[PDB]
């Protein structure tokens, strides 16, 4: 007698998936939808390769600590690399006002363009020229000072006088700079450095003021100092004008940066992880993804185009049916 | 399955049919053999195929978490800042979890539907002409040779021819 | 369909059915014509509906974004914001996107389940008083006129009576 | 011989709908659950009407520009729209401190009464008549000064001897009110408006305490000035009392307002659209919905009773079945 | 249910079948009484048991709402904290509330579908040796004792031995 | 005849679920995943007691308000306890700088051992032994002040000298510590207390400065004090040191607390709730919850292991059939 039956396929397939109703179920075919591979490096996005602060903080480098040199000038990128044990940050003891609104400010940039804001000649009637310091030496000079700011101070002979400057940013870029106030320890070296009498610096623009006065006193040694500096920084926006105004104290501005904005997104990655010559689409903080997958389990941190991050370790999902060989 | 077919009162598949997911598998003087129904076959690839990709269409948003660093007097917001990334971490991972598990659940079902749809058009057209027998198999109760057995499949039987042979056969 | 009959081992629906969603269609000595099952159509009418009002009431809430600005010293916080905002609006709109998704499956389904069903019961009183032929019409063995017609479909039908009539002619 | 079908119904319908198994499935009934249709204009909520701020920001408005008199005294409102290019806020250059918490305290509110808090008599010894400037005109006087404040400055004759006011909030509701303190571009305007010495404003509360001094120096001219404001805000609770205490520099406060806390919540619209005499229980930045839908992609920004924002172009569920004809 | 069993084509459950979810009534010359049917019922436990500890397990993390304070200068963060904390409050519910209605939906399926199958088996074993009387009852066409009535329950009910007996009888 | 038969359990259960197709569906079997019993108490948590603040407020304890000695010394806790009517606080009207941040530090922790930092010794040529007021009484003595600083005036005698301290955190924890600047209402009382001269308060540490200065002026009075006092407090961590200088109106840190902070999260409960001596496991604001149960509607603030929070009335799963008997 003749049959005809009627049936379903099967094959050699061992992998499983699970069900509301029934875990470890064999199925015919499937489809793993979670990307758990990294390679551990970092690599250029959209061609742009990271910046690499080696052995400088962000803080060393924005300000120009004197180790920080090979850094210098302008700089591109797709995102930023800080080495977590960087050595090389603020030299001469002091506190940055607004610190982590800089790191966010600076990471949201993918340029700057360094350039003198204020010229040396700027300053009439004082030294420019002996602001240093044991504190903040270079790899040859171990008494030096950051390379965007000027420690002023009084010349032998004189007052330490009323010294002015101003910028008008007639450029379409924002400018970021920095300046401080210095803080001695006692009132012999207030003397030294800036003469007698109350004193100030006071700073403006169509939108901001500020004004501070020195803080005498002795605080705690850090690096061979007991006097501080308080830096500052701000952004003159295109269009405005800077006017700065001091009787002593002034750790000035020189030199500064051209900003430029990035539409995007952008990134501050903190860590160990080697830089190579290699693209890719999608950053993570502990590793590039490549990958077609909808999922990941790799990092929720990242630049570029990323799968979503979810903490499963599988995802898979049933195509074929279950599979009885 | 669901719907009584896989695993099954057809318990067991066929490694033997190579080219669908659902199929016959025949035999009769001229030999024997396995071939899957194109149609049903076909229409569950694309349907399988649009919700695979519905779903990796629909989660093709990221939640970006951010690298931003907070003072020692910020404790209240570096806090609010990890209480919502792991909400959402936690919102999304419970997301695709549970819709794997559901989706899985219901592509077993489809499957065995539509084994289980093939087995009853075959079982509507042979009617008393076969005898069930129970595995998904029909054992003709006349002679069905090939012309014979592709009429079974695209659905033109013909059962008033058979039903001669068949009854005295019964 | 999943349960094998809107498109179906009924392929086609009826346009000149108009009264509701499933139903019979008949011909006989006195003419032909189209009815729908109230009871059936209504009784899906009330499940659609209640799933309808019940997607539409837990979907009853509401985040709400708002418009405070932030200084030009409040990035981070501004960024927080707009992190989350744009997290909740991922989240629902993926729920609302998928749930659609997946009831607009389910709810063919039920359709294709109720058609099925109705089949089925028709199947139950006619027995082998018909011939059921495979696309959802049944031959009478017998000679059925509308007040057996509306018997087959009020769930009257009295197979005892016809039986005998049928038996001669199968 | 006899038939007795089994079927279903279809009918004319091209309306489809998506599921997981297939797309464009045609269906013979189905419900849209998103509304994606405003009308482009703002209408009362509840009622009442919005507060139209026309040629005034909210800082214009709530210091009493000269140029916004249109909106002086008594306001009741449902929400505030704020146009994009209003063009009369803080007319005499300086910054407002905690102008986003202000802004979001104001919208937090529905009523203002305006009154004098503190009248110029309050003030001995000094001139209150003057205290005007060509930087902050009204539409007839080319030389005034905001309504709400009071610029102080010593008599021809005299020394600016030290002021006092208090005032005890005796009501139920909170006051919100202002002042400033002027910083004079150089020693000289210092001398002829407030006389030589160390100078100061301070004012307090059983909660909180204020104290500031004049920072000399001249920064970028706006609207002729070189000079600046500092202005101040805060909110006088029920049961507290004010002290104001300087002997210069003093820009007073004179006027301010009786506050009514919304027990719903707040809503400032930034926007160009026009405000009719409409109803309306749902009001979007981008306009009307009025709508049964229980989905929107409009605007996820509103007062009243809306819609759920999503991103979807569209949300069809199936109610009848696939439509065969 | 969609299967269209329960309450139903079988109308009505057993207070009296207490060992199991589905099952049999029989009647015959040595007595009557009721049994579960174990495997199936046994193997509906175990999915319904895993649907439940799914559930339990992937919703087994926690947002965590906090006590901080904000000052009457943080009105914005205060409030950014409180719409944060009430729209995950609103996603969970959404989830936890949805998700329940829809499973009852279709747990209640999966007993319908258990129930209309394991009908379908006996239904096979049968065929004309029984007569379908309504509400899933067979009245056999011969004498079915108990160790017959064991034979349909375990699978293993044998035709042909009945088969000149139940003819007569017809 | 002999039947067979199939079909389905059915019990004497009237529990309902819902459905999206049906609504009060009885079934046979059904589980409630939704718990919402509570005991009306508090518990131990991990052995450990919460720390009950009984009538002060978290300042009047950690500052050292006289009338909170019966918290003084050492405490260990779960979590705290601040009742809402707590009416010992800030005894000497005026603001403890960041509140809301030392309000989540001391939450965050679960110890702190109270020492002598700075003795009275430390401050040379000045009086440590008056320094006590009546806004600020014991329960024995009316005229008192917080046991963790010292009102330090000058001697009949002198000048108030410039005064000096050091304390090295050689420790493995870090110290919360205090201090604050006093704010006279005129200047008799500043040249009574401090003699006359530009007087300031500088504190320091290798990574903070701190400098302020008197501002003087009448405020309303509270406690019968038109005076105030600008309170501040602060983190030494280990290793730092911290330098104190000043010439007047210091009110100096004299006991601070070694501070151990937990791996966990902590939690500030504002409750009028009885704790009692029993144990738990999930802890929240208004009682224990003890349950297997995965979701709960009591409250979204607890600490322990708790079950999610939800806005549920209800979650019921069913598990068994239609029930029709
Ligand atoms: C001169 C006089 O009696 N003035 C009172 C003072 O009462 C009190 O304040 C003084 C300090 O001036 C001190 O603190 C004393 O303990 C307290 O009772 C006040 O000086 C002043 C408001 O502080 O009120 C005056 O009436
Ligand atoms: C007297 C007064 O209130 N305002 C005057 C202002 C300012 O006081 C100072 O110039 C500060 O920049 O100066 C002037 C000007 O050129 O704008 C004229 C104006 O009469
Ligand atoms: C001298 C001193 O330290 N305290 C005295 C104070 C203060 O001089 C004022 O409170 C400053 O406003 O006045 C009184 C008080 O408050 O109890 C008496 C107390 O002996
Ligand atoms: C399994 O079967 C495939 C066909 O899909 C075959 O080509 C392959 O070599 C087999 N693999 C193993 C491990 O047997
Ligand atoms: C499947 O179940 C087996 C137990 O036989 C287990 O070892 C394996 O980890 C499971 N696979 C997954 C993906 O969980
Ligand atoms: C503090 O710590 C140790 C004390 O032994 C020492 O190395 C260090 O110099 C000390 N620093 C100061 C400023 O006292
Ligand atoms: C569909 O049917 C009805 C006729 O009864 C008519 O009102 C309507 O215009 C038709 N629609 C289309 C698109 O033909
Ligand atoms: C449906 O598919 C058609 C293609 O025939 C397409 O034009 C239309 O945009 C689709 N509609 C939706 C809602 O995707
Ligand atoms: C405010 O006024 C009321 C009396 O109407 C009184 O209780 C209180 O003394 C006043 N407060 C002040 C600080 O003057
Ligand atoms: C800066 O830029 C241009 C110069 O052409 C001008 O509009 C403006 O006067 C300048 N600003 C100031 C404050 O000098
Ligand atoms: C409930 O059902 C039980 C059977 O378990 C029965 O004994 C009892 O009589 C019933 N209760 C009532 C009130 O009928
Ligand atoms: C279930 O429906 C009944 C109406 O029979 C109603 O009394 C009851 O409140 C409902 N229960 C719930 C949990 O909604």
């Amino acid at each position: 007698s003749d049959k005809i039956c009627i049936g379903y396929h099967a094959n050699n397939s061992t992998t499983q998936v699970d069900t509301l109703l029934e875990k470890n179920v064999t199925v015919t075919h499937s489809v793993e939808l979670l990307e758990n591979q990294k390679e551990k490096r970092f690599c250029k996005i959209m061609n742009k390769a990271p910046l690499d602060l080696k052995d400088c903080t962000i803080e060393g480098w924005i300000l120009g600590n004197p180790k920080c040199d090979l850094l210098l000038g302008d700089q591109s990128w797709s995102y930023i690399v800080e080495r977590p044990n960087a050595q090389n940050g603020i030299c001469y003891p002091g506190v940055l006002n607004e610190l982590e609104e800089l790191k966010a400010f600076i990471g949201s940039g993918e340029r700057v363009e360094r350039f003198e804001m204020f010229p040396k000649s700027t300053w009439a009637g004082v030294d420019t020229s002996r602001g240093v310091t044991n504190a903040c030496p270079s790899y040859t000079i171990d008494s030096s000072f950051y390379r965007n700011l000027v420690w002023i101070v009084k010349t032998d002979s004189a007052t330490y006088p009323v010294i002015k400057g101003t910028y008008n940013n007639t450029g379409t870029q924002p400018i970021l700079y920095f300046w401080g106030v210095h803080h001695p320890l006692d009132t012999t070296v207030q003397d030294n450095l800036y003469g007698s009498g109350d004193k100030y610096v006071r700073m403006g623009t169509e939108s901001m003021n500020f004004a501070k006065s020195p803080e005498i006193a002795a605080r705690p040694a850090v690096n061979g100092q007991r006097s501080r500096i308080d830096y500052y920084w701000s952004v003159l926006r295109p269009g405005e004008t800077l006017n700065v105004e001091s009787n002593g104290n002034l750790i000035a501005p020189w030199y500064a940066y051209k900003f430029v904005s990035t539409n995007k997104k952008g990134a501050v990655f903190k860590s160990d992880l080697p830089i190579e010559n290699c693209d890719a689409t999608c950053q993570t903080i502990t590793g590039v993804l490549r990958t077609n997958k909808t999922f990941q389990n790799v990092s929720p941190l990242w630049i570029g185009e990323c799968p979503k991050y979810v903490k499963s370790e599988s995802l898979r999902l049933a195509t074929g049916l279950r599979n009885v060989p | 399955g669901i719907f009584g077919a896989i695993a099954g009162f057809i318990e067991g598949g066929w490694t033997g049919m190579i080219d669908g997911w659902y199929g016959y598998h025949h035999e009769n003087s001229q030999g024997s053999g396995y071939a899957a129904d194109r149609e049903s076959t076909q229409k569950a690839i694309d349907g399988i195929t649009n919700k695979v990709n519905s779903i990796i269409n629909k989660m093709n948003t990221q939640f970006e978490a951010v690298d931003h660093e907070f003072s020692n007097l910020e404790r209240r917001i570096g806090n609010l800042n990890k209480r919502m990334e792991d909400g959402f971490l936690d919102v999304w991972t419970y997301n695709a979890e549970l819709l794997v598990l559901l989706e899985n659940e219901r592509t077993l079902d489809l499957h065995d539907a539509n084994v289980k749809n093939l087995y009853e058009k075959v079982k509507s057209q042979l009617r008393d002409n076969a005898n069930d027998l129970g595995n998904g198999c029909f054992e003709f109760w006349h002679k069905c040779d090939n012309e014979c057995m592709e009429s079974v499949k695209n659905g033109t039987y013909d059962y008033p021819k058979y039903q001669k042979e068949s009854k005295l056969n019964r």
